[PDB]
């Protein structure tokens, strides 16, 4: 999370009313790996 | 379910499982007597085994329904019979049988297990708050049944053990009219005590002569750092104690004790 | 969708129960039969007496299978020229001409299939699928030697450069390839076919056309090449994906949650295939090895006993002060091998050559220390024995014992274990058909020899020398001194935990590339814990450190873990002994790996690009050599 | 910081080094010197430094300790549980 | 498609516009509002397969009164026309019709329902696996038969007493028929029997042909070989340019040494006082707790030097040694480590003025026992531990010198004439690195290493006296993976040319044709083929031959680079193929296993005899 | 399996006419594994 600065026009990092509720169902993911095998692309 | 709700299929008096459960307050109601009768063992051995398994737990408060008299031994004809030679509660409405023991043994066991615990005998007689669980459930009550329940609870109290509590000791014979003493450690010369008997202030130490008990006195010893209370009671029952320390508005609660009626032997 | 097709049992389009559906067959769809096959491959016989006419079922073919078999056929199409040369499979199989498209019910069971009506699903019989697989497999079988020779031709000289481009006149390449290629090769017999196949496989090779003149790229696999190619600033995409996936697989195999549990975990779930261990029983210290026993020393009355093996032969042996035995109770099954090679056991009054050494097992209710006069021995028999041999020794005027492999298996199930009072012991010593006089033989035993133990089970775990039913993995951290680790049994829990954590260490090293005293995403989990812990209140003097010192300490902790993965077990470890740091690191590894987005490290990328450019330079030099020593006309 | 118990052979080494009169004892007011009697705070057992308020291994000889390091202590050990070893050391 | 759906807030839109997009919610479909997520095709297909995995056991699921209605994932997906993408820019550039969307709550409920069914089916699944495994139900090649009544008799005979098949035999029969197409049940009402399996495509993928191995095995083996070579990172170990240490290093392993038996010239991480000093002296050192210990130094004393060594942990074991002298007894004595740091070099030390600042870091007590030899005593096993972490020291001043010594200590002064042994270094030492990002060469830390110059430079003695974090061990452990992959990918016998050995042959031919100093020689192609074959075989049988000095062919650099590139260029150009010898051996072995299975089924039929024909 | 009885039935486990004939071209699989990589599913 951002730090050492606050901006409230749109999203106040340091303001009230924000939620920090980690859960098993929500988890966290990006794009780690794909399918780039030579035989399947052609 | 929404929060953790676990069900386990195993006897609780067996070893090898209390290391791995998470809990702070332990509840055991209307199970110990039947379990001890099923395995054909004395109530002392059953309580010793239960305390042994609960020693290794992480609990803070223990609430156990116990077979033990908190008054003179008398029989309630038709609902409970007491056999004293062979310590034995018999329940004729259900045709059942269970053993029982005395306050001294259970207190000694708990004091051995937890050297600085506080034992209280939960007072439920004379109280009408539990009726909130009956009238609000569309259930019809009667007064005579309530009285029978009070008289049965007189011999099946709830023992509440607080593991990290304030030790105190009993000296005299807690009988109506006799001399009984309390020895309370861990307090200073500015502290205050007050006792409660059925939601009414029986006596205090701020104003000794303004008490409602036949004779009360209090002394302090500085070398031992102890409070000595000498009392002579008039009414049997269960009394609770509280302590006020310094200028605090929240009072620290001590245990409770039981005052018994005189003998019932009559002749002509 | 997959499964099988289903049809109504004849009802008037009113199917309101799974009892009105029956599985479709080839009679209900006559085009799926064996006689309606187009038979372009010539496989099905044309004689009418040989083609069977029976009812076969139908199955549904899914898109994954369609695409993969369609690419399997193009694998064959890479070699059409040679396949033409041998008159093999003149017409392409064309999988899509075998399926039949039907509007039906689709499913595995009738209850599911009833509520699922689909249109234009492709079905096939098992027989035609088997025939198609056989045709491709035979075409593949006919090309083994040709493919091997083609690969030899491609790999004889470098046809691929890691980055950039290189060049050489093709006449020089052809001269070299004529000079060096083997005579057995089919390239020499069929040159043009090989040239066309290589031009299809490799985009570098381009053949000029005599009739017209245009020379152009003709490879058919450019997209895969671009997926493999490196940009001039980053590594290839596929390599990054492969590396990250391998690291994720290692983390998954290591079971990060098992090795971080705060509640008891059963022994079979915690265990892994173990390894044997070696010891010297005489050199061990009894207060460290909790699994040995020893008769009290300074005893001045040696005694002799007799004992018989399972063939009834009687044997004499003697126990004295200092004799050691091994507890055979509460250690799980185990195999012992004892080897005395290199030791002397030579005195003036006794020579080992020709003597016999044996394993002897004792059962008694009396502790081994309180033994004397042979009355306390109890029931006992000889298990195994072997005869020694002596050879010259490097030290002058001495001799040594040749090798042995005295073996014994201990299986706790067979022995009765009826009385908990009963004790079991094992010993190795000299035995002989004549009584051994105490003056001649003074050695307490022959335990001065190498001893290998190998576990005989995979669901048994001990701690410090006694078996347990469950373990708490978070309670093994920082609880072993080094002396207690060289005296544990091979089925110990410490070894299991160390081997499991080695996979986490390998994954972190694979993913991370950081120098000394540099922060990494895999070392901040320790840092947060250190900060919060140093703020708290315990007992003793508090010390406050800034963020730089904490970052350096956390990085050093992670490095000390990676280099030596057994520090978590070791007692009094600097920072890794605390269980919070171990749990935080183990939990944070998964989150750190799962949120990479096709990336790598800066140091890796820069070094990789420099290396590849050096490789192209060397390749170009070699090609200049080839073009210079094989002149073009 | 969380701590663990010492092993058996370290306790054996402590006993042997104690009935021989060579124990090293840490007291806050006195330091590492054992000329003047005081209540112990740390004790060296078999190559480890253990806090005497809980008997959990707090450090090792490989590093120098200026005073009792910060840690988590249950504090359920009193002076009458280990005065015997102090008596043996002083008397020897 | 992927990401999330969006809705235009205004009429004005373009490829790159400020604002103009808001996320869709449950209000926009036709109170609690939840976001929507676009569902891909991969998820749909995989979840449908997961559902049919449950549907195999419908008869049992219906006997037990669970899972009356199937999940049917395709009901939960809602089709809508909208901008789709992960961010607003991508959504602005895209527009698709009939994308499927779902809310997280419904997805969680769906997956929970599948998991509940799978939890309820577990014991049934294990029971069917036991029933299938009890007797051979699959054969590698061909076809074997056995009467069914005998099989059911054997199953009734040997199945466990709590097996759930013994409670539901007909349902188990139908389930086995669904899984295995070999087990077929005749229809009584009509007298017809035929295959009732639902898995007939993977069966074809896993089946051998008349003469060739299965496709799946070939594809899996090729993929495994490529994965191993890719992990080996050919570019790093083929580099002719410096590469940083953190990139090159891989997790290290411990090493075992004997300090006394080593020679000074080979091992450059040791310092010994010259033997010509001829006089001893004694010093007093104070440990961390203020204890005083007296120890003696003399000629021949050896110390490990800690300057150019990476953070390293030393564990020492004295077990088996005697150290018993005429006027000394090892029993009850003490041995320990001492760390010296001084501005005077070790070889110049003559008096206590030169010892610098000293400290007894660790110490133990020695216990002795009788040994195998007569009237001889040996010491018990010890584990003396030290952790050299340099950063805890003052490394700012350059003139400082650090040394490590291990020897006897005692509270009283040690008489020189009683003990003449220099130290206790004649014992088994185990060194293990503590930093996995720092590497040394020949006994000194190096900032970066050149992989193309380590090859063909170590003599055997130099390789012995290497420290655990040497670059040579990283090279060996990074080439071993290539060796294993080549072995998986090859079956060439003695002197048989293979696509993996010819790059060396081409390099040898080119090098032969070049002009250089020496007596020029010429060879045919056959000799070069044999030479390359022997070189590759020696590499495979011993990956430590590239670095060993004066190797036949692999000491050279060009050969190594050519081989490393050849591995990739050969593995990448296969078409689902296998070796000839491998194929024929697989066929013969499979046929033998088929014969053994058929014989066992004949034995099963002989016992548990089937009823004789009725009429 | 086991033996049983019913008044009306469709198949006979202990009866006659059943086939048990394992083959290579038939084999036996259910659903050993599925591909649920975080990169593929989004």
């Amino acid at each position: 999370m951002g730090n050492a600065s606050s901006i409230v026009q749109t999203i106040n990092v340091t303001g009230d009313g924000n939620v920090f509720k980690p859960s098993a169902e929500t988890s966290s993911t990006a794009v780690p790996s794909l399918s780039l095998s030579p035989g399947m692309l052609n | 379910w929404n929060v953790r709700t676990t069900f386990l299929e195993l006897d609780y008096l067996s070893d090898g499982w209390i290391t791995g459960v998470r809990g702070d307050i332990v509840t055991c109601m209307l199970s110990l007597g039947a379990a001890a009768a099923g395995k054909s063992m004395t109530f002392d051995a059953a309580f010793q085994q239960l305390i042994k398994v609960l020693s290794k737990s992480t609990a803070n408060v223990v609430l156990v329904q116990v077979n033990c008299p908190t008054d003179v031994v008398r029989s309630i004809k038709g609902y409970l019979e007491i056999d004293s030679t062979n310590k034995r509660y018999r329940f004729p409405k259900f045709g059942r049988d269970e053993p029982y023991s005395d306050m001294d043994a259970l207190e000694k066991i708990c004091r051995t297990a937890w050297p600085n615990c506080s034992i209280t005998w939960v007072p439920l007689s004379y109280d009408l708050r539990w009726t909130r669980l009956a009238l609000l459930e569309s259930t019809t009550l009667s007064s005579a049944s309530i009285r029978i329940a009070e008289l049965m609870y007189k011999y099946m109290p709830i023992m509440r053990i607080d593991i990290h509590g304030l030790p105190m000791e009993k000296r005299g014979n807690f009988i109506v009219g006799q001399n009984c003493s309390l020895v309370i450690p861990g307090f200073n010369a500015q502290d205050v005590f007050n006792c409660y008997f059925n939601s009414a202030l029986a006596f205090s130490t701020e104003d000794v002569n303004a008490a409602m008990i036949p004779q009360v006195s209090a002394q302090f010893d500085a070398t031992k750092g102890e409070w000595t209370l000498d009392m002579v009671f008039s009414d049997a029952g269960i009394y609770t104690m509280q302590a006020l320390v310094g200028s605090n508005a929240n009072p620290v609660s001590l245990g409770s004790f039981v005052v018994d009626s005189p003998d019932v032997d009559i002749t002509d | 969708p997959g499964g099988v097709p289903w049809i109504a049992v004849g009802d008037e389009t009113s199917v309101t129960s799974p009892g009105a559906l029956r599985r479709m067959t080839s009679k209900d769809i006559p085009e799926t039969a064996i006689i309606n096959t187009d038979n372009s491959s010539g496989a099905v016989p044309s004689e009418s007496a040989l083609v069977p006419y029976i009812d076969e079922p139908l199955v549904v073919v899914t898109e994954h299978a369609i695409t993969n078999f369609t690419k399997a056929e193009m694998a064959l199409e890479f070699n059409r020229e040679f396949l033409d040369k041998m008159r093999v499979l003149s017409v392409s199989p064309k999988y899509s001409d075998l399926l039949t498209y039907v509007d039906c019910y689709v499913g595995v069971s009738a209850r599911q299939a009833l509520n699922n009506f689909q249109k234009q699903v492709p079905v096939i019989t098992p027989t035609r699928q088997t025939m198609y697989v056989d045709s491709i497999q035979a075409a593949l079988k006919a090309l083994e030697k040709w493919e091997i020779d083609l690969r030899v031709a491609q790999t004889l000289l470098p046809t691929n450069v890691p980055i950039g481009e290189v060049s050489c006149p093709m006449q020089s390449v052809v001269k070299l390839l004529d000079d060096q290629l083997p005579d057995d090769s089919l390239i020499r017999r069929y040159p043009k076919e090989a040239a066309v196949a290589l031009a299809k496989r490799n985009g570098g090779i381009q053949w000029m056309d005599v009739s017209e003149g245009t020379v152009m790229n003709e490879a058919v696999n450019a997209v895969a090449a671009s997926a493999l190619a490196p940009s001039a600033s980053a590594p290839p995409l596929e390599e990054k994906s492969k590396l990250t996936e391998q690291a994720m697989d290692l983390v998954t195999a290591a079971e990060p949650e098992i090795i971080a549990s705060l509640a008891p975990v059963p022994a079979p779930v915690f265990a892994i295939p173990p390894k044997p261990a070696d010891y010297n029983v005489r050199t061990l210290r009894i207060d460290e090895a909790t699994w040995l026993r020893m008769i009290p020393k300074s005893m001045n009355t040696p005694f002799q006993i007799q004992v018989t093996d399972n063939t009834g032969t009687n044997w004499h042996l003697n126990l004295r002060g200092g004799t050691r035995v091994v507890n055979l109770d509460q250690i799980a099954p185990m195999r012992f091998v004892l080897d005395l090679g290199g030791k002397s056991y030579k005195e003036t009054s006794w020579d080992p050559n020709g003597k016999k050494v044996g394993f002897i097992v004792f059962q008694s209710k009396i502790p081994f220390e309180l033994w004397t006069a042979a009355s306390q021995i109890g029931q006992a028999t000889v298990v195994n024995y072997v005869q020694l041999y002596a050879e010259d020794s490097s030290f002058t005027a001495q001799s040594i014992i040749a090798t042995t492999s005295l073996a014994y298996n201990y299986e706790p199930e067979q022995l009765n274990k009826t009385d908990p009072e009963m004790n079991y012991y094992l010993l190795a010593t000299f035995i002989d058909s004549a009584a051994i006089t105490p003056t001649n033989m003074t050695q307490p035993d022959v335990w001065d020899a190498l001893l290998t133990m190998s576990p005989l089970s995979a669901g048994e775990v001990t701690v410090k020398g006694a078996v347990v039913s469950e373990v708490v993995p978070a309670d093994l951290i920082g609880s072993y001194t080094p002396e207690s680790l060289n005296a544990s049994l091979p089925n110990d829990a410490a070894r299991c935990m160390i081997d499991r954590a080695s996979k986490i260490a390998e994954a972190i090293k694979i993913d991370d590339d950081a120098g000394p005293d540099e922060y990494s995403p895999n070392s901040v989990p320790i840092q947060g814990q250190l900060a919060i812990s140093q703020l708290e209140t315990g007992y003793g003097v508090r010390i406050f450190n800034p963020k730089g010192i904490l970052s350096k300490i956390a990085s050093r902790a992670m490095q000390a873990f990676i280099g030596d993965p057994s520090t978590i077990i070791t007692q009094a470890a600097p920072v890794l002994s605390d269980k919070n740091n171990w749990i935080a690191l183990a939990q944070g590894v998964k989150t750190s790996l799962r949120t990479k987005s096709l990336s790598a490290g800066v140091k890796t990328a820069v070094s990789k690009l420099s290396s590849s450019e050096s490789i192209q330079n060397w390749t170009q030099g070699f090609l200049d050599k080839v073009s210079a020593h094989f002149p073009a006309p | 910081m969380e701590v663990c118990l010492p092993n058996g052979h370290q306790v054996v080494d402590l006993i042997n080094n104690a009935f021989e009169g060579r124990v090293s004892i840490y007291s806050a007011q006195e330091g590492w010197d054992k000329t003047i009697s005081a209540q112990p705070d740390m004790m060296v057992c078999g190559g480890a430094v253990v806090c005497m308020h809980c008997l959990g291994v707090v450090g090792s000889l490989q590093r120098k300790l200026k005073h009792l390091p910060h840690h988590r202590c249950n504090q359920q050990i009193r002076h009458q549980d280990y005065v015997d070893v102090q008596f043996a050391d002083r008397v020897t």
